């Protein structure tokens, strides 16, 4: 991951 | 879906954004049909219903105005490709009511003078304005569908997937050893037909059973399967008769250096370096930019007419910033000292593709753009250069390491409104 869940 | 989504509307209702049409994007549903629409069509819209014309057309969203209002204070937007909306005559030929909205209703006892009027050699949509969109709508692609992927885990060799989930023509493929894979498009260079390894001479990973049947497919004959994805589900930039029937378009040689988008990192263009020539067109590049360690595991399949491959220099001239090779430095980089240094040759620029397709994008539209790097995502981006057949899309409120440089023509591109048309989860600037 670096893109967190948004 | 479950989760939400996001929403264009807020930044549509003003004057500076700016969307790409649909008509720039090719593999988009009703790319066709779309240029047909015209910014002054009447339309019937809304158990009943009323005319309104479309005065602005941003991506797949339309602003309606309705008939017999003084002012734009009850204009609203759709999504013209998926609203509840229809083509003049809609009503008349099913027996639905066309009612004035509540605050309009005093202006007439009688409305069908008012609206006769107001239709009266009028344009509205398309002749089959929906069934063309729906048609576009659907996946060549089917549930089950075993195909060869490039592994993402050894981006040399491709991997036996199959087709798990499809949201709006753009594919899941779970590799079959695994419960891994990735989201990519029915479209895009990377997925490839079920022998496309064993023909081409690509690196195969595959069961003992499959890796019998290709061998015994290229000894004898091709076995085919039920659920094989065969060639004609695939987008190619050529055919195979330029390679065995007309003297073959082959001219990149093993060892020239050259220049190419960064598959591992797409905001990156590097030197790379042809390091084997398959079959039809198909070759093993190299980016020169990782550590001296990819022998055979970190090398790339490009196919010489890609859009993502470029003569040594196209960086210079055309105000890219290059990635310099390993070891070098960006102040200092400089492919005639790289060349003297490696004692490489590098690429003339007639092996390359050169075509400039009428794409229409330019700096500043808005787009919807998918994240090669974690590709369910699909997100708000913005074109921020084009350097002839080529963007640089920006993601909106992410820092720049996060940009990507696609095709005009990529199909990792989308318009505005494409998610909740194709319904998939919409992603906003973060905040
Ligand atoms: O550029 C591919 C793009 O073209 C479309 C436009 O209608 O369809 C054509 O291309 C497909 C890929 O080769 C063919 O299979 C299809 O038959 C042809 O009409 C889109 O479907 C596609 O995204
Ligand atoms: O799920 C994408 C995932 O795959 C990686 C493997 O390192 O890259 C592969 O897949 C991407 C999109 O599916 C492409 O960007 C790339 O060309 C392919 O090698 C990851 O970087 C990414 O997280």
């Amino acid at each position: 991951h670096r893109k967190v869940l948004r | 879906g479950a989760m939400g989504s996001y929403d264009w509307l807020p930044r549509l209702s003003k004057e500076n954004f700016n969307a790409a049409p649909v008509t720039c994007f090719p593999h988009a549903p009703g790319c066709e049909v779309w240029d047909n629409l015209g910014v002054g069509m009447k339309v019937e819209v809304e158990t009943s219903f009323w005319v309104a014309t479309i005065l602005e057309i941003k991506g797949y969203k339309a602003l309606m105005s309705y008939e017999g209002f003084d002012t734009d204070s009850h204009d609203f937007w759709v999504n013209l490709c998926n609203a509840e909306v229809h083509s003049v005559g809609w009503c008349a030929t099913r027996g639905k009511p066309l009612i004035p909205p509540r605050t309009i209703e005093h202006k007439y006892k009688d409305w069908k003078d008012f609206l006769v009027g107001r239709l009266s050699g009028a344009r509205t949509l398309p002749s089959n304005f929906y069934n063309k969109i729906n048609d576009s709508l659907q996946s060549r692609f089917r549930l089950g569908l075993n195909l060869e992927c490039v592994d993402k885990d050894r981006i040399s060799q491709v991997r036996l997937a199959t087709v798990t989930k499809i949201v709006g023509d753009r594919l899941f493929l779970r590799y079959f050893d695994s419960d891994d894979g990735f989201w990519c498009h029915e479209d895009s260079p990377i997925i490839h037909p079920v022998g496309w390894a064993t023909t081409v001479g690509h690196n195969l990973a595959a069961p003992q059973d499959y890796l019998e049947r290709m061998l015994a497919g290229r000894e004898a004959m091709i076995e085919v399967h039920e659920d094989d994805a065969t060639i004609e589900l695939f987008k190619m930039n050529f055919t195979f008769d330029e390679y065995y029937s007309d003297g073959k378009t082959n001219s990149f040689v093993e060892g020239m250096k050259l220049e190419a988008v960064d598959p591992l990192n797409l905001s990156s263009i590097c030197p790379a370096t042809v390091m084997a020539v398959l079959k039809f067109g198909y070759m093993m590049i190299r980016i020169d930019s990782y550590q001296p360690d990819a022998s055979g595991s970190d090398w790339f399949c490009y196919h010489e007419k890609s859009p993502c491959i470029f003569p040594a220099g196209f960086c210079s001239v055309n105000n890219i910033s290059v990635t310099p090779p390993n070891g070098y430095d960006s102040r200092t980089f400089t492919w005639e000292g790289y060349l003297s240094d490696t004692g490489a040759v590098a690429a003339g620029q007639h092996l390359f593709h050169d075509i400039i397709p009428d794409h229409g994008f330019e700096v500043g539209m808005s787009l919807e753009c998918a994240d090669l790097m974690d590709p369910r995502l699909v997100c708000v981006a913005t074109v921020a250069r084009v350097v002839g057949r080529l963007l640089k899309v920006h993601f909106d409120g992410w820092t720049d390491e996060y940009d990507q440089w696609l095709d005009c023509e990529s199909a990792d591109i989308y318009p505005v409104g494409w998610c909740v048309l194709v319904n998939h989860k919409l992603e906003g600037p973060p905040r």
